[PDB]
RNA sequence: UUGGCACCUCGAUGUCGGCUCAUCGCAUCCUGGGGCUGUAGUCGGUCCCAAGGGUUGGGCUGUUCGCCCAUUAAAGCGGUACGCGAGCUGGGUUCAGAACGUCGUGAGACAGUUCGGUCCCUAUCCGUCGUGGGCGUAGGAAAUUUGAGAGGAGCUGUCCUUAGUACGAGAGGACCGGGAUGGACAUACCUCUGGUGUACCAGUUGUCGUGCCAACGGCAUAGCUGGGUAGCUAUGUGUGGACGGGAUAAGUGCUGAAAGCAUCUAAGCAUGAAGCCCCCCUCAAGAUGAGAUUUCCCAACUUCGGUUAUAAGAUCCCUCAAAGAUGAUGAGGUUAAUAGGUUCGAGGUGGAAGCAUGGUGACAUGUGGAGCUGACGAAUACUAAUCGAUCGAAGACUUAAU
């Protein structure tokens, strides 16, 4: 019953009170805001809007995305903040806890929580079926004519027709993945920083969504 | 151990002197062991005078790999070449000496005889 | 590498030097924009080592540049190495980098290809 | 060289340990807890490789014992290595000594200050 | 493989839909008068600013 | 399956075995739930429900088939032109050579056997996997979303307590419950262990060149050899198949008459499977049934009954990468740290050139953990993102009520 956003920094590792080691990802997550109550009477379900990082003010003859836009001034007005330029809702926290344009903090977590973390793979581009797919080659050798072809997605001849959901190359990555059942290692308050067991998915510098687990 | 055609050198007391992986052990479709395991293979070499002779298909247990293993503190141990130890049915050595160093994580409650005889763990 | 300029890795280091030391002779050429940008890199880390004035500074740099001959003036004769160390680096003493400069011209005949001209500030 | 990751495993660190360099004799004491007590065990070899880095560096020693060789990774601040001491410093010309693995008996020894 | 059928005029006309070219570019120099492409000197007096 | 018939195909529908493990049926090999027993217990036999997932590696043979070895919870039977050659092979069988046995006077044939012997094609249409443009969704735009639907996942072993208890002359030996740890598969990622790393560091051979020495350059697979940054990677590092509801299948019942008894059934009420619907993960309003919330912009000219450019906004064109075949997506465009350069670092290599000392010399020591360095972290407008141009609203009608 609790969430936050932040950016993906890299990975390190620290020692066990044991003494063994453990991998852990470190996660910056600073500037977030309450912006939004959205309400069963109004919407007809319950969430908070929560904004990640602040823009730039308005500018006149603004080109790229560094700087907000009118319409995105007017919401980022109604709640007292900066403009933002990550904004995602929560629907698995209770609204009645929460008040619009207050700080959201790394102190809602503590050491040993169980969290699941959601985030974007990177993209590979277009590949072939032996990296797409993980299917086996054909034989490099005895006057093989087979190597790298699809072969494991064969059909028949009486349907005249190939079925749908085949596994052919195309464009892998960047999809929306979950990781379930991670830990809390340690949160530090003056960096904002929070230390997860683990790897999440993702690049450098991509943004991550960190809730409580469900199950 | 590592696949189904490897061939180990043998580290105790008895007429065994070289084997050849047969089986893996411990359930369908695995095709790798490491320190710690139990496999079946057959004796390709022997010396005169012992109880082991040519063409028995026995059980063994691994003592030493090139590949090595891992310990849950960060640290990695690699030997020098693969050795094994040829067993009873009930994990115990039938040789009555063993050479070689051994690896550490062969006492868990399981070998523990195999470990008293070794010169150095 | 960075840009491969469709080139093996022994023409590409051969092309680069020769582009690099025409530009000190004529101080401006006019070429293919992809071409330019590898240029850059390569005409600017030399003038870093004309400013030094070392003899390791120059021993470097002979590995680079061309043994042309410049009788451009009507006084006495000099390479390209003279040129770099006595007059190029006279000059450039007080800004610290971003001596070159690249104009776009645009497509050619019978190409297609961008042209740009590439000149010392 | 991040500013974030740099300043979380700073408390990691230890300034407790001796400079050594690959190609050095070096003795390290080990706590090891297997069994029912915890006693101490001395592992000594000299040093073959360290590859860099922050909290995360490790480093390799090698030995000869009853005929078989015996290769120890360990990080350079795990809380489990009491202490270390240099006996002798070798002289060698690279930084990684892989080359003493094929060799066995005279030919592996190295020279001495 | 060969094709089976001839393609018809009709068909032929529809794949082309988005065959075609498209503009220079272009900006007028206000030191020449004449037009010249964007981010590209003059060719008239060979002139380029900022 | 072996056959019967001879209805399409001889201006051609390529024939055995293998690679591939795709898709379907249940007459179920394992797992899940039950009745009977000539079921004491631990094992069994036979019958009913159940198709969710799973159902090994080798020796012999061109083989299908079959025998054997070692395992496993188990190593199921069938269809798909005896599934699949414009996806692969060509071992066998029906081309031209040669030889053996047998038959024939003979040219020659096999009830047979052996060695050798060309596998062509640039995808038009449907179908399948990815990725864009136009128009629509009755003003024009920026974000955040509901979920009608659809697709994923679904496996299982071994140890330890209850308990050497129930049962049993004894040897043997638990259902029902509570924990620990694996095998196979899937997914994410590069901190650790390895791989690679053709604009990084070092050593060395031959032969040309920089007038000579010293020092460096070209060619010889990147000449060869020892290491190795970022990125991409597994054999490496984490995680998942958990806990639970509802209705059922075979079965077990309660209460009850037809039929004064009996009866799970006719009315009425309960319980009951890895199976069905939820619960876990991803896509999803072109869902033409085109949904919802919060923000922003809204005036001049006619009488045209309708236009106009401009507003909010978005591009053309330039500097790029965390994205990428192209195009899209994302970080920026001077009111600026987007890329190159300069200055500091990290990691990598391993002690630069010149000079001095020592040796007859090949060489060694110091100045000095030196010098050098692609991609990684910062700071700095010195160079280039100039000046500009294009598109983009003024909100139809009927009804009801305030």
């Amino acid at each position: 019953t609790k969430g936050i956003l932040g950016r993906k920094i890299g990975m390190t590792q620290v020692f066990g009170e044991n003494g063994e080691l453990i991998p852990v990802t470190v996660v910056e997550a600073k500037e977030n805001v309450v912006l939004q109550k959205k309400t069963v009477e109004v919407d007809g379900y319950n969430a908070i809007q929560v904004g990640f990082e602040d823009k730039k003010a308005y500018k006149k003859d603004a080109k790229s995305n560094k700087y907000a836009n009118k319409p995105a001034e007017g919401h980022a007005k109604k709640a007292d903040a900066a403009p933002k330029r990550f904004i995602r809702e929560f629907r698995n926290v209770d609204v009645d806890a929460y008040e619009v344009g207050q700080e959201v903090s790394v102190d809602t977590f503590v050491a040993g929580d169980v969290i699941d973390v959601t985030g974007v793979s990177k993209g590979k581009g277009f590949q072939g079926a032996i990296k797409r797919h993980g299917q086996s080659r054909g034989p490099m050798s005895h006057g093989s004519h087979f190597h790298r072809a699809p072969g494991s997605v064969r059909m028949a001849s009486d349907a005249s027709r190939v079925f749908k959901g085949q596994k052919i190359p195309g464009r892998m990555g960047g999809n929306t993945v979950t990781v379930q059942n991670l830990e809390v290692v340690q949160v530090d308050t003056e960096n904002k920083v929070i230390l997860v067991k683990g790897n999440v998915p993702g690049p450098k510098k991509g943004l991550v969504e960190i809730r409580t687990s469900i199950k | 151990m590592i696949q189904q055609e490897t061939r180990l050198k043998v580290a105790d007391n008895s007429g065994a002197r070289e084997v050849l992986t047969i089986k893996v052990l411990g359930g369908s479709g695995r095709k790798t062991a490491n320190i710690g395991d139990v496999i079946v293979c057959t004796v390709k070499n022997a010396t005169p005078g012992g109880v082991v002779k040519k063409g028995d298909v026995v059980k063994a247990v691994i003592v030493r790999t090139k590949s090595g293993v891992r310990r849950n503190d960060g640290s990695y141990i690699k030997f020098d070449e693969n050795a094994c130890v040829i067993i009873r049915d009930d994990k115990g050595p039938r040789g009555t000496r063993i050479f070689g160093p051994v690896a550490r994580e062969l006492r868990e409650g399981n070998f523990m005889k195999i470990v008293s005889l070794a010169p150095e763990v | 590498g960075y840009r491969k300029l469709g080139r093996t890795s022994d023409q590409r280091k051969a092309m680069l030097r020769d582009l690099a030391t025409s530009l000190i002779i004529s101080e401006r050429i006019e070429t293919t924009e992809a071409r330019a940008k590898e240029v850059r890199s390569v005409v600017e880390k030399l003038i870093t080592l004309g400013k030094k004035g070392d003899l390791a500074s120059r021993r470097n740099a002979a590995k680079t540049l061309r043994n042309v001959e410049i009788l451009n003036e009507d006084e006495t004769t000099q390479t390209a190495l003279q040129k770099l160390f006595g007059e190029i680096a006279e000059r450039y003493t007080e800004r610290q980098g971003g001596y070159t400069r690249i104009l776009k011209q645009g497509p050619r005949r019978g190409d297609g290809a961008e042209s740009v001209i590439i000149e010392l500030v | 060289n991040h500013k974030l990751i740099e300043a979380v495993t700073k408390s990691q660190l230890r300034t407790d340990l001796p400079s050594f360099r690959p190609g050095d004799t070096l003795r390290v004491h080990v706590r090891i807890i297997e069994g029912t007590r915890e006693r101490i065990q001395v592992f000594e070899g000299v040093v073959i490789k360290r590859r860099g880095g922050g909290v995360s560096e490790t480093f390799t020693v090698r030995k000869i014992s009853s005929g078989v060789g015996v290769e120890r990774t360990f990080p350079l601040h795990t809380p489990k290595i009491e202490k270390i001491e240099v006996k002798r410093r070798g002289k060698v010309r690279r930084a990684k000594l892989y080359y003493l693995r094929s060799l066995r008996g005279k030919a592996a020894r190295i020279q001495e200050i | 493989a060969v094709p089976k059928r001839r393609t018809s005029k009709t068909r032929k006309n529809k794949r082309r839909t988005h065959f075609k070219i498209s503009v220079p570019g272009m900006t007028e120099c206000p030191n020449c008068g004449e037009y010249k492409l964007s981010h590209r000197v003059c060719k008239n007096c060979g002139s380029y600013n900022g």
